[PDB]
């Protein structure tokens, strides 16, 4: 009738069809052409060393048993046909928890052409491992990978290819950036062979080059250390006899610095080494705690309890009014040129 | 051997896609609720948890058998093979039935066609907490349920005259609240797909 | 574009020793280079695909090697019938080619 | 005998009904109209950059295989036939996690009209993504969308429109957000182009303007009163070192602590917000007051009743001048 | 498995020449078809790209305009169009099949064009 | 050779009606129940619930699954459990229970030759525990576990324990994921519940817990004693040293109020006062009266005899309170 | 055709099959060999008392019903034929939450070698319960295990063993956790006895030593320096009560905070941790430093005991530090 001509085409395609066997099981290798359309590169979790990515993962392969001759060259079908045909067992090697979306229907695509060439697109949100080396935190850059390949079929059975040029086979969408801490610099693909206990498997790598934007850790920690050190520098311009004022000055600057040291290591994991921000934290601790030792030396070397023989201005404070701000100022030009410039 | 041929006679020529008396009259469903324990009334999420034994009573003349057995007490296996009304809770943010160790559902069929379906539900409902006079405040939280697809001309809900019975109100997880009272209510809503009979249970609570 | 800068122009050694080539890439080509031989009055034939993958019919003496940017092709005990010209390509982007390394006695 | 008639009518309706083929598979793009009844908007969250929507998503189209001419009733069937009938493959692009309620049964409606109109509606709770621009936080407006697209059928296979074209979305007036306020919503229809084809897209956008109550009773007024507290140090005699040093130190310490408490409740954005600009200007004023006392103490002891006398009103006048410029650049 | 090209061509400069190669043993709809230019005593220069299943073509920016690539399905044949031939276009041309891991597997025997 | 047990298994399921129950119109169906607690999991005070991993065994006699052949017992796959009559046992006070499904559904099914059936399944029950937090943290919670049928009444399905009544709820010795409590023992129970639909058997089993005090001596009690002693340093200073004894007064009030908010932060927002806020409020009373004493000294300054009479009494009036509070509860 | 052969062969194997009965049902027990390729160990937590482990869990047995003397090739079949064949009901006793990954399809492998062998593999992310003794926290070594067991089949039916001995678990050393270091892993085969029979059990265990860098950087070194500001009190004339009492209270309250800061993150254990003896040990030296001022403000209202203290207080802490460090390392 009207759609009976296509019904007897689909029922002829699926008659005597075994979806347990790959196309050309005993005669050839089932090549799979792959491209990824990244619709949103999601947030990167520093604490869990992971990242999120929403894709339009496409696979294409040739099936010799799905050839038809009809009034339509392409059969743009729904997803019930996809479960009744052979589809490759592509899985993500460094994935942690991925979701194939199915609201309101399963987000899949299936387009058989008249010679058997298939196209299989899916919506996935892949949470993948991005191992990080945070020795230059927060002025660091990472290359978060995304490896995928077959699970059961080895290199002699199913090989994977990019359908376009490899520089153009991973396309990130224009608005596809849910990144608020990093910014994506560019994608980078590679293809290789990985060996396991079962056999050798073709793996397709996609590296996403990320760079952290220091916009937050300035206002958050760097500038409170600068204001805490420059705060603890003006205690030398106070009176020599003023013991409670400079005493509470030193102890409150030490408390603000030692609570900056605690809050500094949050939302990044408990790594064994020390970051660049931790070295900065150590120096803005040293240049606060060295002021109070100077004040203790002055208080040991001071005399009468008023400001008759009046007291004299300390020589220790006059050098510390000049040496301590410049030894801070030389350090910041050394620290920021070492890490931020390279 | 005698009960299974009764069940095999009941299920043959049966369409669960159609409500009983599809083009004759609306299906009158007598609902009933037994509250197990009202859970914590979250305010920062404007919500409350409630655990009930939701009961429903209607009539299906296709499920009519003559024999000595007067009542067929059955498990949840035969739930999906008969027509069950599409009752949903209109202000439930997320909720679920209980499945351990078996689906927590009851099905009893009398010889005239009384279909008693009772299931166990845990419902996070929604009640906008009057955010004034806090913490000397008092609240009324609703539990509105209705059919989804069947309008007033196809399913009519009627409250049974044994509608609500709190369990103990002693082990209830109402810490800062106290269960004052309740009132079973019903009304008809006008949506974009028809007119629906909506039944609300207002649970009265006051802050201690 | 991607610029292939394979060096040197020509190598003149005898038969029976190890000889290596080189192909430097301007930008990243990741294990997507290829090596072809060019006999006089002959179409090119593929030797290595990927970075170091021996094609069918290639003898075992032809061993390539690859990386992200630096590439090389090592020949072990080169014979007299291998006296041809060698080309280095890439296909990570739109394909380009090198100048060409020849062999001499 | 209505039961047997409806039974035999529904029987024939799916006798060969091909689930794999769309209506007019080789014919014109089926026209699918959309109705959305918003029930609530739950958590417009900035830390995760998403909002949670609960709607009554309704889809209406014509299938001429599902047509009956013996019954003058709009047949509402059980929702288990919806897995036997063709439904469109409508998905939401900015969706992150969604579900269709299932208490007491799957919450889904199916209704066959006598011309073939298939009324297919669902109750869906979506946590849709909404990337926010927090350059003006908290005095700012947010535009959150929902991108209703087909997945596998192109523009020549399926066709989307809003049923009514202005009243397709009801219930948005009733929605009460605690920290926000819905000002406007628009219904935009367009076609998007990918590498696999061109697909119809309906987009439902909201405009969320933030309320300025909790921010002015938690963030602005404590910072303002703390900057008032630093000006008590201007009136004290200079020999009281401990009092003025302790007041300036505690004012510096309070400002820092409150900016921390406020920054960790937000994602790690790399730009500066307006609340961060205000809490930086207040910190600059407090630091200038403490250095004013340190200058007074230096100019007395190291090297005096005029610096605190002219600065006593200088800071206020400029702090009010900063407040007029700040609240006029925003608002 | 065999890529057979046309014969040698000798035309005057400024004219146009049709150049072709027929692919056998497979179908050109699967793999990409590449064109390449080999000047005498020089390296290889890639001409352009064509996807026969799609019709999409991509060209070298130095070869844009003066050369275009066409194809057909029934004859399983790829074609070259050359316009405004000069002295530096005197070279030999090959058509390349895209093979395993984008490697230019098969090559034609080579058509050499000459201007005068 | 496998074929033989295939035809016996096909014979035992040829005519079985999972809908019907063993002996529907004849007699009762007794479901002997065992519980093997592999790990008594953590107890949550905020959610008024506890976690428990069991091996929920059940046994019952269906005389339609009787067979006569080579084998005596048959360990069939847990998929012969989805097509036979299993009891509809649910946990009455449960909140969210999961039957584990890795790498297969965790279920054990054995049919005895006489038609008996052993049905074990691994669960993780999150049952409710009603807690009276009025002796906190010296309280003891007998968190129970009630289970019974859902649709089958006492005239159709009755529950019994398998062995001797004490030897039923077996608890794995090493497996105990309690960090707050220690399991003193468990007590079983067999009752009859009357609900609007009929009467049903409710098999209840209580686990008697008792809270280990060692966390709260360290976290809240000792940091409350130390700041009463810290507040009593102010009595030993100079009379004229007014800015020093001011700072002891303000900070000890502030570090007590911070400890007061922390204490309740370990329990639900209940209305009744625990027996831990009654320690802090008395400790807040001694700290505040130290400030009133110094304010009384500051009214009569121009060594104070009132200062020396607070150097003895307040250390020993606080000492007697610890000999009353930590003698009655503990 | 050749695919015709590979079908008529599979359609002949799995027809007449009984998935309800194990191989050699009335005969000897079936031996199931196991080998695991750990792929990662994610979140070793102490609050939840558990560790999350992602593995490539392979199993191998022999079924005589799946023997094909036709094709000279091992047959890898779609993951969906696993539901049509008998697989062992292997479970983990200390499991709390687990899932086989299902993107893009279900992550499982089944391969049928011609003799009858079946290579059945799965990619599983288990959150396994591991009870931790936090008495020596954070200088501790917790021993976390994975208790592989059969559920329904006893030792008279199922046999569990490691395939290739200690070469069966791989990829363990490559795992590099942020707060721990994998010191050793051991493989144990044993039989546990329950009320309903004796069951085979393979035990896979790990030894995880905890690093100390993060704690020196967060908990140890700030507490040490909050004690030194305390030491500074002896460098101020007692006459400056406000200055001295200020130091005393600041570091006393700061010490108490540092102690209460790291306690709501860790679980409510009844014993006392090794980090807490340092935080109590520094608390006493902080508390006695303020009471050192309380003695001299009582005696006068001097330097002899003041200088005595500036000499002993940094030494007694050093001597305390000595034994603490010795014992805990
Ligand atoms: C997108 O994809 C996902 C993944 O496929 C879909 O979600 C799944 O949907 C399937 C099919 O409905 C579910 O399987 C069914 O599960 C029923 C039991 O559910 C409970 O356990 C499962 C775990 O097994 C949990 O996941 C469920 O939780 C979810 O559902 C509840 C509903 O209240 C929600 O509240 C939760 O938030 C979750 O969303 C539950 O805890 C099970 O009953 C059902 O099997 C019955 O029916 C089949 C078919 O007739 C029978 O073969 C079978 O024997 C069962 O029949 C018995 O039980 C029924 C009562 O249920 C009786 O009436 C019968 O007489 C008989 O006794 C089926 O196995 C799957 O669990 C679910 N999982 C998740 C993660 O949601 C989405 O729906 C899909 N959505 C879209 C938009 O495409
Ligand atoms: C800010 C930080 C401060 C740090 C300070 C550091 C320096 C000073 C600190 C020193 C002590 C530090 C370690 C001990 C603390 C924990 C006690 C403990 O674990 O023992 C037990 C609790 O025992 C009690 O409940 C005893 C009663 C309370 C004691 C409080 C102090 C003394 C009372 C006088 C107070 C007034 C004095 C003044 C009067 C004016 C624990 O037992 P269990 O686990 O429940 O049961 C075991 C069962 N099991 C065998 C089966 C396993
Ligand atoms: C506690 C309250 C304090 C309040 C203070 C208020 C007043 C303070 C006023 C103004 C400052 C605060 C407002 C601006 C903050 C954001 C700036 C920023 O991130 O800029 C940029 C980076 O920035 C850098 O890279 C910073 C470099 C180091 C600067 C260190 C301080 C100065 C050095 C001397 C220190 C010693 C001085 C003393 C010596 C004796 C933004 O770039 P990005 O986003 O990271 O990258 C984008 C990359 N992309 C383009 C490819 C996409
Ligand atoms: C919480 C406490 C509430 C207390 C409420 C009640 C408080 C109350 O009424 O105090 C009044 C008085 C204050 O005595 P206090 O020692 O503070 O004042 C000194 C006292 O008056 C001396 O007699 C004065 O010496 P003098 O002869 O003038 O030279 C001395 O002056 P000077 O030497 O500097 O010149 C004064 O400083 O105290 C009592 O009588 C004992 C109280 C015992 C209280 C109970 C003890 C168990
Ligand atoms: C971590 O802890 C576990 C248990 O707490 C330790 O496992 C124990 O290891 C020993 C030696 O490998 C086992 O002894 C062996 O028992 C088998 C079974 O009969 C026997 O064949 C051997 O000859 C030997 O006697 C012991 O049973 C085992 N304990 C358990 C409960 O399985 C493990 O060594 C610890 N360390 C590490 C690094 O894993
Ligand atoms: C519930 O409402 C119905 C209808 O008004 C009434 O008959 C019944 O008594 C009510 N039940 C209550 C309030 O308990």
């Amino acid at each position: 009738d009207n759609t009976t001509v296509f019904t007897r085409i689909l029922d002829r395609l699926l008659d005597g069809y075994d979806n347990r066997l790959r196309p050309g099981l005993g005669e050839r290798v089932t090549e799979v052409k792959t491209d990824i359309f990244v619709t949103s590169f999601g947030p990167v979790s520093d604490h869990d060393m992971e990242y999120t990515i929403d894709v339009f993962f496409r696979q294409s392969w040739k099936d010799e048993r799905l050839k038809f001759k009809g009034p339509m060259t392409v059969l743009r079908l729904n997803n019930l046909m996809a479960s009744k045909i052979w589809t490759p067992d592509t899985f993500f090697h460094n994935g942690k928890k991925s979701v194939a979306h199915n609201m309101t229907m399963p987000n899949k695509l299936l387009r058989i052409t008249e010679d058997g060439t298939l196209l299989y697109t899916m919506r996935l949100t892949v949470r993948a491992e991005c191992p990080m080396h945070l020795e230059d935190f927060p002025m660091d850059a990472h290359a978060c990978p995304l490896k995928f390949g077959s699970y059961a079929y080895t290199r002699a059975e199913v090989v994977y290819e990019w359908t376009r040029e490899p520089a153009r086979s991973v396309v990130v969408a224009e608005d596809g950036s849910r990144l608020n801490q990093y910014d994506l610099l560019g994608q980078t693909v590679d293809s290789g062979i990985v060996q396991s206990s079962t056999g050798e498997y073709v793996v397709m790598t996609t590296h996403f080059h990320l760079k952290r934007k220091i916009g937050y850790f300035v206002i958050q920690t760097y500038l409170p250390c600068i204001m805490t050190v420059i705060l603890s520098q003006v205690s030398f311009w106070l009176n020599r006899e003023s013991v409670p004022a400079r005493t509470v000055f030193g102890v409150t600057t030490v408390l603000t610095m030692t609570t900056l040291s605690i809050s500094a290591r949050n939302s990044l994991p408990k790594v064994a080494y020390a970051t660049a921000m931790d070295w900065f934290i150590a120096v803005c601790y040293a240049f606060v705690f060295s002021a109070l030792i100077e004040f203790a030396t002055v208080n040991y070397f001071t005399k009468r309890g008023y400001a008759k023989t009046f007291n004299s201005v300390s020589k220790i404070d006059r050098l510390s009014r000049i040496a301590f701000p410049l030894l801070f100022g030389i350090f910041n030009l050394v620290y920021w040129a070492t890490y931020l410039n390279r | 051997g005698d009960v299974t041929v009764i069940l095999n006679n009941l299920l043959e020529g049966y369409d669960n896609k159609l409500r009983p008396d599809i083009g004759v009259k609306p299906t009158l469903i007598h609902t009933d609720m037994y509250v197990n324990s009202i859970g914590p009334v979250n305010a920062i999420n404007m919500e409350y948890t409630i655990d009930i034994f939701f009961a429903q009573t209607w009539y299906d003349r296709r499920l009519k058998f003559n024999s000595t057995i007067k009542v067929l007490r059955l498990n949840s296996n035969m739930v999906g093979k008969i027509w069950i009304p599409d009752t949903f809770f209109r202000n439930s943010k997320k909720a679920d039935a209980h499945w351990i160790t078996t689906p927590n559902r009851m099905l009893r069929i009398w010889n005239d066609g009384r279909v008693l379906y009772t299931l166990r539900l845990t419902i996070d409902a929604e009640c906008q907490l009057q955010l004034h006079n806090f913490p000397m405040d008092e609240h009324s939280c609703p539990l509105e349920f209705s059919s989804y697809g069947y309008p007033r001309e196809e399913i009519v809900y009627q409250w049974k005259r044994s509608s609500v019975e709190v369990g103990d109100t002693r082990s209830w997880r109402l810490y800062q609240f106290s269960f004052v009272g309740l009132r079973n209510t019903t009304e008809v809503v006008k949506t974009t797909s028809g007119d629906y009979v909506v039944m609300s249970v207002y649970f009265d609570l006051s802050r201690r | 574009n991607i610029v292939m800068t394979q060096s040197p122009k020509s190598m003149s050694m005898s038969v029976g020793e190890r000889v290596t080539l080189s192909c430097k890439a301007s930008e990243y080509v990741g294990t997507y280079v290829s090596w072809y031989q060019q006999k006089p009055e002959q179409s090119p034939k593929l030797l290595i695909y990927g970075a170091s993958n021996r094609y069918t019919g290639v003898p075992d003496r032809f061993t390539g090697s690859g990386s992200a940017t630096d590439f090389t092709l090592t020949i072990g005990s080169v014979q007299a019938e291998d006296l041809a010209d060698y080309h280095c390509g890439q296909s990570y982007s739109y394909p380009t080619f090198g100048a060409g390394t020849k062999l001499e006695l | 005998s209505n039961m047997s008639l409806v039974k035999e009518t529904v029987d024939r309706l799916l006798k060969g009904y091909d689930i794999r083929l769309r209506p007019d598979f080789g014919g014109p793009p089926v026209a699918v109209g959309m109705n959305i009844d918003i029930a609530s908007i739950d958590m417009v969250s900035e830390v995760n950059m998403d909002y949670t929507l609960t709607m009554y998503f309704q889809q209406a189209w014509r299938d001429k295989r599902l047509s009956y001419n013996v019954i003058p009733l709009n047949l509402t069937l059980d929702n288990r036939v919806a897995d036997q009938l063709w439904v469109p493959d409508t998905y939401f692009l900015n969706d992150k996690k969604s579900f269709v309620h299932g208490v007491t049964v799957k919450n889904r409606m199916i209704r066959l009209h006598p011309d073939g109109t298939v009324l297919y509606g669902l109750r869906i709770t979506t946590t849709a993504a909404c990337m926010m621009d927090l350059r003006r936080y908290p005095l700012d407006e947010q535009n959150c969308t929902l991108e209703i697209e087909s997945y596998g059928y192109t523009t020549d296979d399926i066709e989307f429109y809003w049923r009514g074209d202005d009243n397709a979305v009801t219930g948005v007036t009733k929605i009460e957000l605690p920290q926000f306020s819905i000002v406007d919503y628009k219904l935009i229809t367009k076609k998007v182009v990918f590498s696999t084809g061109s697909y119809p897209r309906l987009s439902l956008s909201f405009k969320l303007k933030r309320n300025i109550g909790y921010f002015i009773l938690q963030t602005y007024m404590p910072s303002i009163l703390i900057t008032i507290l630093s000006w008590v140090s201007f009136w004290i005699n200079y020999d009281a070192s401990a009092a003025r040093v302790a007041l300036g130190i505690t004012t510096v310490l309070t400002m820092t602590t409150i900016n921390t408490h406020l920054r960790e409740t937000l994602p790690k954005i790399p730009y500066v917000k307006a609340i961060d600009m205000y809490l930086m200007g207040c910190f600059v004023f407090v630091f200038m007051a403490l250095l004013e006392y340190a200058l007074v103490n230096y100019i007395f002891f190291g090297r005096v009743n005029a610096i605190d006398r002219w600065s006593r009103i200088f800071f206020p006048v400029v702090f009010s001048f900063f407040n007029i410029v700040y609240w006029l650049y925003y608002v | 498995v065999q890529l057979q090209q046309s014969g040698a061509e000798l035309v005057k400069p400024g004219a146009s020449v049709k150049l072709s190669c027929t692919a056998s043993g497979f179908n050109i709809k699967d793999t990409y078809m590449y064109w390449v230019k080999q000047r005498p005593e020089q390296g290889l220069e890639w001409i352009g790209r064509i996807d026969p299943a799609n019709g999409d073509t991509k060209y070298d920016p130095k070869f844009q305009g003066k050369a275009t690539i066409t194809t057909d399905t029934f004859s399983n044949t790829a074609y070259l169009q050359l316009s405004s031939l000069t002295s530096e276009d005197t070279a030999v041309y090959y058509c390349a099949r895209k093979g395993l891991r984008w490697a230019m597997d098969y090559w034609g025997q080579g058509t050499s064009v000459t201007v005068s």
